């Protein structure tokens, strides 16, 4: 199963709330939640003088850190 | 890493957004301290805390992934509730940088 | 008479603070499981001794 | 240099959590339940008669002077039954279960919705959906569609 | 005698650090099963060797 595919209990988490977020009704409360499954955040790492995304450990959910 | 210290600020009240830390153990570390803890009997050493010397014999009871899936979601809670006392006492500075400013 | 002792082990490994409360009963089945195996060898020493 | 202007307080000390006791004597009549989704409460210290949970293990029901234990929370539902004969049922997604000999319970989550927030008609589209990704021979659709069934299917069955 | 040792293993399995305070029983419940056997061993060596 998921287990030694690498992903960790915390992205399963997620993604059963990602799919609870799915199925529920539309209302207010759905307004609510969606907000704590979308993904918005990234990283960033400062070079001699400009940005850099560090994008080893990825934000997506199906993915595997490396 | 064997320590690691979230810092982050805690909002007491609109005129009080105080800082706040999190320090956090290794997993090794800590499950080392749990065990040692509860072998023996439970005696505070500091005051305002709670003995868990029972909590401390259960999570032995819980096998190994389910004790580091423990960990990882209570630091997880941990981080999640410094990210949002920060929000709200960025959200509540702000105004009082703002209407200083004005 | 060792199921005793064992559960002795796991309670005390489960709460070892309440270990001191629990070796009284422990031994004090051990004081009586014992017992019935003396009163299954007694037989067999007062049956072979005595008896002609 | 100042000689440690600052003296940051601990956060954990801004939190109540409950003292352990030994040898009380005494039995709860009725825990005090505390659900927690990803930061805020849903009930706080709520008197409960009854409550129900899931787990790997399986179904598992916690009452007054539940022994100690503290284990995961399977992602299904969870049937909370108060002193009123009623109930309420909450679908959550993971967790952590802390029980008390004193009677309370703590059921940190990531996530708690009522059922009534819920319809069979938007669930039974997710469902082939998600199959269908298992059927895909591909690690990373295979076991979303897994996860994704193993959260519906409790529902599935619940809403029948 | 087994269940006696494999009880201080899962014991210490599930305690580590306590495995030097359950060792003691065990060992004591062991010998007391042992000293059974050796009664039980005693008859039947007590029948042949001196028995007519």
């Amino acid at each position: 199963s998921w287990r030694d595919a690498g992903i960790s209990y915390l992205r399963y988490l997620s993604i059963v709330t990602r799919c609870i977020h799915e199925v529920q009704k539309e209302g207010p409360l759905l307004t609510k939640n969606v907000r704590f499954s979308t993904i918005g955040w990234k990283s960033l790492y400062l070079d001699h003088g400009a940005t850099k995304e560090y994008t080893a450990i990825p934000a997506e959910l199906e993915k595997i850190p490396e | 890493w064997d320590r690691a210290q979230i810092v982050y600020n805690r909002y007491h009240g609109a005129a009080s957004q105080k800082l706040a830390i999190f320090n956090l153990p290794k997993f090794e570390d800590w499950k080392q301290k749990l065990e040692e803890d509860s072998a023996g009997d439970g005696k505070i050493e500091e005051d305002g805390l709670l003995q868990s010397l029972p909590m401390k014999t259960a999570l032995g009871e819980l096998e190994e992934t389910a004790v580091e899936d423990f960990y990882n979601f209570h630091s997880c809670l941990a981080v999640l509730n410094a990210v949002s006392e920060n929000e709200l006492s960025e959200y509540a500075a702000r105004i009082v940088a703002v209407e200083n400013q004005l | 008479v060792a199921m005793c002792f064992s559960s002795y082990m796991l309670a005390a490994a489960r709460q070892p603070n309440m270990s001191a409360k629990l070796l009284p009963y422990c031994i004090l089945g051990f004081a009586l499981s014992e017992a019935l195996a003396l009163f299954t060898l007694l037989i067999a020493l007062l049956e072979l001794f005595v008896f002609s | 240099q100042d000689p440690r202007k600052f003296f940051p307080d601990n956060g954990f000390r801004f939190f109540d959590g409950p003292e352990d006791s030994f040898g009380d004597g005494n039995i709860p009549a009725q825990i005090i339940l505390t659900l927690t989704r990803q930061d805020e409460f849903i009930l706080k210290q709520e008197p409960v008669a009854a409550i129900t949970i899931r787990t790997n293990e399986g179904e598992m029901g916690v009452l007054a002077g539940h022994e100690y234990t503290v284990q995961q929370l399977a992602p299904g539902i969870l049937e909370v039954e108060y002193e009123g004969g009623k109930k309420d049922q909450y679908v959550i997604s993971g967790g952590f279960a802390h029980v008390n000999d004193t009677g309370v319970v703590d059921i940190n989550t990531v996530e708690a919705v009522p059922l009534e927030e819920i319809d069979h008609e938007k669930l039974a589209k997710a469902l082939e959906e998600a199959r269908a990704k298992s059927q895909s021979p591909d690690e990373a659709v295979r076991i979303q569609g897994e996860i994704a069934l193993e959260i519906f299917e409790p529902l599935e069955a619940a809403l029948h």
